């Protein structure tokens, strides 16, 4: 069976680990030589202990899919320093590993979304942590880190009504911040050598769009390279940034419709903040006193505040203290009390003409890679 | 010569006067191992031998090699600074060395990783002075060791390290009783970050403290606080005079102080936009759109002169300005921003599309 | 942009100078007849919204 | 018609720019140890100053990463002197700390770690100390009493005094007297740390009595 082979080559992995015994620069980072998509160990190990990835299995269950069954992360305080050549794969295999994920699993034919997010997320963290460990400085793999970045930005909108056992959006946002930060530490050291990027300003716009509430990011806009400071993506990002701090929402939701697709969901990160400030400002504006109320029409508020129909606007408008009547809302200063589950706003997802994987690739898909792990 | 110098070290050690020993170890004077080691205590044995090595490396123009000797000086001084149990005669000596290492980082950058490797020991000089726990205390030169880290970490731009350094000084008993040169240099820097944190009022008391007590003889240090006060002032609305800008020969703001007084601002902004993306200035200095909007409201109010003013006229006044795609919703949005922030009194009526402004106190003075 | 150190460690209250009335506020007046408020008048008097 | 009548700052910085040694900058990423939480991000800039913290959070966030990455950064190499004491009263966590001290000191040959856990008598620990003098001593409080009373451990050069899982330390009597007695042989100037998984209202005033000008992290 697989268990005796597991014990034999786990024993060989142990005595190979005993065959090695440390300075700052005398020990080079030691690029590994494993070729397959899930070592040679881990598939058998996960087959006996019933840790099976629910998508990529042989559909008669039992046997692990030896052609394709991708790895999971496990931060476990792993006393083994992540094996030796095996479990860490060299640079051409990383592109194939990302390419098989854009090719077939993010276009999921049938299945739920809770297992799908965990399946793609816990893998892309594995490629990210292994390129981190591998210590490789190339222009090819930082594009793959940007692929996991675009995947995280897409999943920041694609699952928002999903349950708290499935998504729990805070740890996803905390991961996506470290994605773009790995982009910044990669490209500062790359530009200091003298290698430029074709799409630098797109994720620099993603960085400026991720930190509108942090006031220091203004100063970060100063020390860019003037080519990337004068680029149109960063110039969209600064004009988007000068709509929170001056609190201009009409200009803001005019810049939503003129944006790209991937920028629009990062503008959907600040979704309830803008209309809270807008309903504070318009209620203070249109009221002469604190004892009487003035009529505001529904067509104006659904025109200004990006609300895709009447029902979402009216739900937001009665879940804040105000009362909708026919085609009007009674803006009142005294009854405005601060007291909601977020939703899927259709005006972002209508801005995706391409399919999902072609969003992550940002262009043409490669052909399907075929490998024979023997 | 060297023997007279070493007898001066002997007199400075034995009479425990730290100003004299600080003067002998500095480069302000005109002014290797065995002669320094045959007579001194073993931290002071390495200390002045490395001072002589730093003098010879200055004379060799070997500014990389001078930095590690001037690291050996301050490590030996820190080991001697441990050796004085609850005593502080050697505390003016630190100003002789920790001021030097900053510029001896800079030359070692030329011939920033070296600024970093200089920047990690001066943390430990803060640790030693912050460890001791009034007239005999070791904490008088603590604030000097925050004004040498602040002149390194803004040249590399790291801000996240320096928010216990503000917390250590600001929560202290003796924070209002430091030396008057260092307590006004520091009050700039925590003011400067208070410009970038959208907390301008905290920067209003500090840099006005930094501007008023700055010395007459160094005009450049007056000029720098003037440069960094000019965004946080006139956002409050201080509105400078022409004579100030003529006296400090800094005349680029002046046309801006025309256009903020009453597009003119965009033309005067893009004419010299390369000065305002040079000192972290333009994205701060764009935020007076909302007060120049009130000044354009004052120009419409003084030229049409009634209580209720129609919004089509302010739309026309912005269509003169001609920047990017102004419509009737943008006008009423930024007018509502002005009307809840407090600059413009009144109410917006959508039924007649007319703005009423206040009758007895039209726009309140800042 | 380097904020240089001061020449002396201590000084008195008379040694430095103020410049008196420079952080001054008289600009919030009703001076209408400036020339830049002429052009802002004229285009507002070309669209036919007329008042004194 | 009618006249008028009169946010969150999420963490940014990575482990490259907390501003460590290169010896702790290569070994921090060869494990793949990345993406800081807010506990390290709010604790390590103050813990490298020599100031004093009282932070708590749940498991899986990296308290132990904080009190190795601060205290190995502050430790200068002393020639056969003891400078770091960690008391935690739990048998498995001592082995985790003494293994991860060797994991994070991938460079450092001079930093020698020994753990004096319990159950292996008193004279074996004295033979371990006499055969080689480590810089760092880790052990249960009840054992380090009988190591401290018998004039065998030099405790007069303690610079850093770290407590881990202090909740079960100070909820039980006849062990807070142990902590108050082991506190006295330390010098008056030192850095004292404090870590726990859970805290309560009745334990708050005594925990500030070991440290000067404390700071609070509570998840709540
Ligand atoms: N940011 C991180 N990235 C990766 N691994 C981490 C990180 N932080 C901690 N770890 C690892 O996670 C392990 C588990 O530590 P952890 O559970 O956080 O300790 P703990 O919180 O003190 N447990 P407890 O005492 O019950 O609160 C540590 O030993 C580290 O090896």
């Amino acid at each position: 069976t697989s268990k005796e082979k597991y014990r034999l080559l786990d024993q060989r992995d142990r005595i190979m680990r005993q065959a090695r015994v440390t300075d700052l620069d005398k020990a080079r980072t030691f690029v590994g030589t494993c070729l397959d998509m899930c070592p040679e160990k881990e598939r058998y190990m996960r087959e006996t202990r019933s840790q099976l990835s629910v998508f990529e299995v042989v559909p008669g269950t039992d046997q692990v899919d030896h052609a394709a069954a991708v790895k999971e992360y496990s931060r476990s305080s792993a006393d083994q320093e992540e094996p030796l050549p095996h479990e860490l794969r060299p640079l051409p295999v990383l592109s194939r590993t990302m390419d098989y994920l854009v090719t077939q699993i993010m276009d999921q034919k049938e299945g739920s979304l809770r297992d799908w997010y965990d399946f793609v997320w816990n893998r892309t963290r594995g490629i990210r942590k292994d390129i981190t460990q591998q210590h490789l400085c190339d222009p090819l793999t930082v594009s793959l880190i940007e692929k996991c970045t675009r995947f995280h930005i897409h999943c920041a909108h694609f699952m928002c009504e999903e349950p708290m056992s499935s998504f729990d959006a805070k740890i996803n946002n905390e991961n996506m911040t470290k994605c773009l930060q790995s982009l910044k530490e990669m490209y500062q050291d790359l530009r200091n050598k003298g290698v430029f990027c074709a799409s630098e300003a797109e994720f620099q716009g993603y960085n400026v769009l991720l930190s509108l509430n942090k006031g220091d990011i203004l100063r970060e806009v100063q020390q860019f390279h003037p080519a990337v400071r004068n680029s149109s993506e960063v110039k969209f990002a600064v004009q988007a940034f000068a709509a929170l701090n001056s609190n201009n929402f009409v200009r803001f939701f005019k810049l939503v419709q003129s944006a790209s697709y991937l920028n629009a969901c990062l503008l959907h990160c600040y979704f309830s903040q803008i209309r809270k400030d807008a309903l504070r400002a318009l209620n203070f504006a249109y009221t002469v006193s604190t004892q009487r109320s003035t009529i505001f029409p529904l067509d104006g508020v659904v025109r200004m505040l990006l609300f895709r129909d009447c029902e979402e606007a009216t739900d937001f408008l009665t879940c804040h203290g105000l009362t909708v009547s026919d085609g009007c809302v009674e803006l009142n200063r005294s009854a405005f009390l601060e007291p909601s589950k977020t939703r899927k706003s259709v005006f972002i997802t209508r801005k995706l003409t391409v399919s999902v994987g072609e969003i992550v690739n940002g262009g043409p898909l490669p052909p399907v890679p075929r490998h024979t792990p023997v | 010569t060297i023997n007279q110098y070493l007898q001066q070290v002997y007199e400075a050690i034995d009479s425990r006067d730290g100003a004299s020993c600080a003067e002998l170890v500095s480069f302000k004077h005109p002014h290797p191992e065995e002669k320094c080691q045959q007579v001194l205590e073993p931290p002071y044995d390495e200390m002045f031998a490395a001072h002589l090595r730093c003098t010879y490396a200055v004379g060799n123009h070997d500014f990389i090699e001078a930095y590690k000797c001037q690291t050996v000086i301050v490590q030996s001084f820190l080991r001697a600074f441990q050796a004085h149990k609850e005593e502080n005669w050697a505390l003016p000596v630190m100003y002789a060395v920790a001021l030097d290492l900053r510029v001896f980082a800079n030359n070692a950058d030329q011939q920033g990783d070296m600024l970093e490797k200089a920047a990690e020991l001066l943390m430990s000089c803060f640790r030693v002075c912050a460890s001791d726990t009034i007239e005999d205390s070791k904490k008088w030169g603590m604030l000097f060791l925050v004004n040498q880290l602040f002149k390194i970490y803004f040249k590399i731009n790291k801000l996240h390290l320096c928010k216990p350094l503000i917390r250590a000084i600001d929560s202290s008993n003796l924070k209002d009783d430091y030396s008057t040169a260092q307590r006004v240099t520091y009050k700039y820097y925590v003011g400067r970050k208070a410009m970038f944190d959208s907390d301008f009022k905290q920067a209003e008391e500090y840099l006005s403290f930094a501007f008023e007590h700055c010395h007459r003889s160094s005009q450049k240090n007056k000029r720098m606080i003037l440069i960094y006060l000019l965004p946080v002032k006139m956002l409050l609305g201080h509105m400078p005079t022409v004579e100030l800008l003529k006296k400090y020969h800094l005349m680029q703001f002046a046309e801006v102080t025309r256009a903020v007084s009453e597009l003119l601002l965009h033309e005067a902004l893009a004419k010299h936009e390369a000065f305002f993306i040079r000192c972290g200035i333009f994205l701060i200095l764009e935020k007076l759109k909302i007060i120049t909007y009130r000044n354009l409201f004052k120009k419409v109010y003084l030229l049409l002169k009634t209580h209720q003013l129609s919004l089509d006229a302010f739309l026309v006044a912005l269509k003169f300005m001609q920047v990017e795609d102004v419509d009737i919703d943008e006008v009423q949005c930024i007018l509502a921003n002005l009307i809840y922030m407090g600059h413009v009194k009144g109410y917006i009526s959508h039924q007649h599309q007319k703005l009423v402004v206040s009758k007895q106190n039209p726009f309140p003075p800042l | 942009d380097e904020f240089e150190e001061f020449p002396a460690e201590d000084w008195a209250g008379l040694d430095e100078d103020e410049d008196a009335h420079v952080w001054e506020d008289n600009w919030d007046d009703d001076n209408v007849e400036d020339d830049f408020s002429n052009q802002l008048r004229a285009e507002l008097e070309k669209h036919g919204y007329k008042m004194e | 018609l009618l006249d008028y009548e009169d946010y969150v700052s999420i963490h940014s910085s990575g482990f490259r720019d907390f501003l460590l040694k290169p010896e702790l900058l290569r070994a921090i990423v060869d494990c793949g140890f990345e993406h800081p939480s807010e506990v390290q991000h709010e604790c390590i800039p103050q813990a490298i100053l020599g100031m004093d913290v009282l932070c708590q959070a749940k498991s899986g966030m990296g308290k132990t990463a904080v009190f190795v990455l601060a205290t190995l950064q502050q430790l200068e190499p002393v020639t056969g002197q003891v400078s770091v004491l960690v008391m935690c009263h739990t048998r498995e966590l001592a082995f985790q700390i003494s293994k991860e001290y060797e994991r994070f000191s991938k460079y450092m040959p001079n930093v020698k770690v020994a753990v004096f856990f319990g159950g292996l008598s008193i004279k074996k620990d004295e033979e371990v100390l006499k055969k080689n003098c480590p810089h760092i001593v880790v052990g249960t409080p009840g054992r380090i009493l009988a190591l401290a009373r018998n004039k065998s451990l030099n405790l007069k050069h303690i610079k850093h005094f770290i407590l881990d899982e202090c909740d079960k330390m100070l909820e039980q009597l006849d062990m807070r007297r142990d902590v108050q007695e082991i506190f006295r042989m330390t010098p008056h100037e030192k850095q004292v740390m404090m870590f726990s998984a859970t805290l309560s209202k009745e334990i708050r005033p005594v925990c500030r009595k070991f440290m000067q000008d404390p700071m609070e992290i509570f998840v709540d």
